[PDB]
RNA sequence: CGCGGGGUGGAGCAGCCUGGUAGCUCGUCGGGCUCAUAACCCGAAGAUCGUCGGUUCAAAUCCGGCCCCCGCAACCA
RNA sequence: CCAGGGCUACACACGUGCUACAAUGGCGCAUACAAAGAGAAGCGACCUCGCGAGAGCAAGCGGACCUCAUAAAGUGCGUCGUAGUCCGGAUUGGAGUCUGCAACUCGACUCCAUGAAGUCGGAAUCGCUAGUAAUCGUGGAUCAGAAUGCCACGGUGAAUAC
RNA sequence: UCCUCCUAAAGAGUAACGGAGGAGCACGAAGGUUGGCUAAUCCUGGUCGGACAUCAGGAGGUUAGUGCAAUGGCAUAAGCC
């Protein structure tokens, strides 16, 4: 239990294990799982320490953690610097993916606010 | 101890050659690894002060001193002779054991890793690193801390320069960007 | 983003940019054309497209390639 | 040092996945299972795959490809 | 001119003469109830304390000037 | 008459919805049961590819026959053990799919990663008297494409009315 | 009533309803003595951490400090441990 960045869980599911790290979800850990060769009911607690070893070398393939945050970060960044309708819509702090913005748009634009 | 004795044979040797020093004594040696940690929360709990250090005295091998406030500010409301944050001034044969032991295990399990910072000198070659957080460390167990605390390290040489001190800790392997 | 079977371009358009660019660096080109997408034979121009009630000037960058023009060229205007 | 107010500065061994074996001196106790070292490390290899992720124009020219 | 006292959200008052985090009542703002307005009920914001300076680790609160306001004196020939 | 642009703007305020805030449950394989429709420049099997939207070749049917069409709740075996969680599924980045001359303003859906508020809601206040409320599917109309709306359909199935 | 400076004219003293400030205490360590120590304020680097908390080095050197107003004095330190 401390493979990649950080994944320390104990007490939870080795599927749901894998969950807790960045770029990693549910069905993404199915395949690392699969491909180790090992059972998705039991935990990190009940198995061996030679055989983490063969997980930090399937999630190494993928792209995670501080190479995917910066990977996002860059494409966010890169849009704002074009001049875009998007790029104009991130850094107004409006919603891009053509969405209502009148009555709803509070995740996006934060809570309420007086006038 | 395996450092030092590596500094007196391969390292020396390779920084005569660089700057063509006329003496043995001339190549920049570390003096002393200053390991500081600014609690400063402990003004509201006194106890969160003595988890630091023990948190410090796990990390280092001795055990802190505890820094009194130099003089009373308004601005974070302490006053004179108040215990705001714990230190380590190793030096010796324990700073050279805490030397490999940061830059060979623990500067690698830093969260977020690429390069550590070159720009980061005084202009007289005494470096300084800043450790986001303790779980770093192999000392300190996962189940026992409950704070997202840090330290600094900083390094002391005897170097006139940044650009000379830059090289002294290069030739330990070093990760610069 | 829509349209796996060749990225579209307005063949007035397309016709306009290949005349340019043989040509070579001249004006901007006044062109209705939002829908159409960038190829890369366009970087370089400084194409006008057109926002509601005017002409934008917009210079054809590297990363202005898979993005299309109506992108560059905000149609409400806010404060 | 002053002797006992100071914690138990005893030897250990490290052990990583990678295979390096390195004895080290520390507060910790019996052993040591890490997951990275100084080698090992992907800073060397890291800062080449980074650097080199930018590339719009060939982006475009793998989809229509003429 | 002399000796008291003041100057605090938009209004009137506490907290001010015992230095550390500014209340009360109305009013303004948002939502209710009503056919609608008031009343009523529920939330919300709003004052760096006359001003300019000192001392102080820190000043609405201590001390000094200046600027208004209010009271009392301004007498015997 | 025509090109684009706009009706999709957004310090805010309300209406009507939907999805939630979980363990009477969520995820997983696996099992049984509907009705009412609709189809002709249509609806389009089974095949073979597809991680999936879908893609080619084409079977039959102007239909009690052929197709969209496996209904989902519901069971039965697990596993999670009350966490902002395997709850929620918002939002953003990338990669796509069909329709269509054309998808950026301004579509729908898909995949991947992402994982916001929210832990049952202030004053108030709404509908409902039995196959009714509640909850889970499903269809149609307009419609190239574009429903959490509208209009219909049937599952399990209450409490209470002194 | 008591303390400090000027007025006070290079010893002391020296008035005015002359010019400015303080005191009516504090402390069993803030006394004794022994043995040590050196400051302000900046510069640059450094986790949260920012102008400023804590650390490192460099710069300045008594602008510091002296339980309390001002004066005279203190590194031999009367300063701080
Ligand atoms: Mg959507
Ligand atoms: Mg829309
Ligand atoms: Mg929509
Ligand atoms: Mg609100
Ligand atoms: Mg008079
Ligand atoms: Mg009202
Ligand atoms: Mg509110
Ligand atoms: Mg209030
Ligand atoms: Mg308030
Ligand atoms: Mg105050
Ligand atoms: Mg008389
Ligand atoms: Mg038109
Ligand atoms: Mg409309
Ligand atoms: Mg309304
Ligand atoms: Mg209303
Ligand atoms: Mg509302
Ligand atoms: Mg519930
Ligand atoms: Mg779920
Ligand atoms: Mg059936
Ligand atoms: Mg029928
Ligand atoms: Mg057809
Ligand atoms: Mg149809
Ligand atoms: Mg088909
Ligand atoms: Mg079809
Ligand atoms: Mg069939
Ligand atoms: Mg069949
Ligand atoms: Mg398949
Ligand atoms: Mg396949
Ligand atoms: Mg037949
Ligand atoms: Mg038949
Ligand atoms: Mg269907
Ligand atoms: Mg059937
Ligand atoms: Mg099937
Ligand atoms: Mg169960
Ligand atoms: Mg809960
Ligand atoms: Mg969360
Ligand atoms: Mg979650
Ligand atoms: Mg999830
Ligand atoms: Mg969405
Ligand atoms: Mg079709
Ligand atoms: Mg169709
Ligand atoms: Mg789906
Ligand atoms: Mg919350
Ligand atoms: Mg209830
Ligand atoms: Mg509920
Ligand atoms: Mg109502
Ligand atoms: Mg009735
Ligand atoms: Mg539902
Ligand atoms: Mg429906
Ligand atoms: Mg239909
Ligand atoms: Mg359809
Ligand atoms: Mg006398
Ligand atoms: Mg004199
Ligand atoms: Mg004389
Ligand atoms: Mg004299
Ligand atoms: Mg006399
Ligand atoms: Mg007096
Ligand atoms: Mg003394
Ligand atoms: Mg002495
Ligand atoms: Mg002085
Ligand atoms: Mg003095
Ligand atoms: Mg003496
Ligand atoms: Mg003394």
């Amino acid at each position: 239990a401390r493979i990649a960045g950080i994944n320390i869980p104990d007490h939870k599911h080795a599927v749901i294990a894998l969950t807790s790290i960045y770029g990693v979800g549910k069905t993404r850990s199915k395949a690392i799982l699969a491909a180790a060769g090992i059972a998705e009911d039991v935990k990190i607690s009940e198995l061996s320490e030679g055989q983490i070893d063969t997980l930090r070398d399937e999630v190494a393939k993928f792209v995670v953690e501080g190479d995917l945050r910066r990977e996002i970060s860059m494409s966010i960044k890169r849009l704002m610097d074009l001049g875009c309708y998007r790029g104009l819509r991130h850094r107004r702090g409006l919603p891009v993916r053509g969405q209502r913005t009148k009555t709803n748009a509070r995740t996006r634009k934060g809570p309420r606010k007086p006038i | 101890a395996k450092l030092h004795d590596y500094y007196k044979d391969e390292v020396v040797k390779k920084l005569m050659t660089e700057f063509n020093y006329n003496s043995v004594m001339q190549v920049p040696r570390v003096e002393k690894i200053t390991l500081n940690m600014g609690v400063g929360e402990a003004i509201a709990d006194k106890k969160l002060l003595d988890n630091a250090a023990a948190d410090l005295a796990a990390i280092s091998g001795q055990k802190p001193l505890i820094t009194k406030a130099r003089k009373s500010v308004a601005g974070f409301k302490i006053r004179q002779g108040y215990p705001i944050g714990c230190k380590v001034t190793l030096r010796g044969e324990r700073m050279w054991e805490f030397f490999e032991r940061l830059i060979t295990i623990a500067v690698p399990r830093i969260r977020d890793f690429r390069g550590l910072s070159a720009k980061s000198f005084d202009g007289r070659g005494n470096y300084s690193m800043g450790v986001r957080e303790q779980i770093i460390f192999p000392e300190i167990d996962y189940d026992k801390v409950d704070r997202v605390r840090g330290l600094d390290i900083t390094i002391t040489t005897t170097a006139k320069s940044d650009e000379e001190g830059r090289a002294l800790l290069a030739a330990f392997d070093f990760p610069f960007r | 983003r829509s349209l796996k079977k060749g990225p579209f371009i307005d063949l007035h358009l397309l016709k306009k940019v290949e005349k340019a660019v043989e040509s070579g660096d001249k004006k901007p080109l006044r062109t209705w054309s939002r829908r159409s997408t960038i190829f890369p034979n366009m970087i370089g121009l400084t194409i006008a497209v057109h926002n509601g009630r005017q002409h934008v000037p917009v210079f054809v960058t590297d990363e202005m390639v898979g993005h299309k023009l109506g992108e560059f060229a905000p149609t409400r205007t806010y404060r | 040092m002053k002797k006992d107010i100071h914690p138990k500065y005893e030897e250990i061994t490290a052990s990583c996945s990678c295979g390096n074996v390195m004895k080290i001196r520390s507060t910790v106790g019996h052993d040591l299972n890490l997951d990275v070292c100084s080698k090992c490390h992907p800073f060397f290899t890291g800062k080449q795959r980074d650097v080199a992720t930018g590339g719009r124009v060939d982006r475009f020219n793998k989809r229509f490809n003429i």
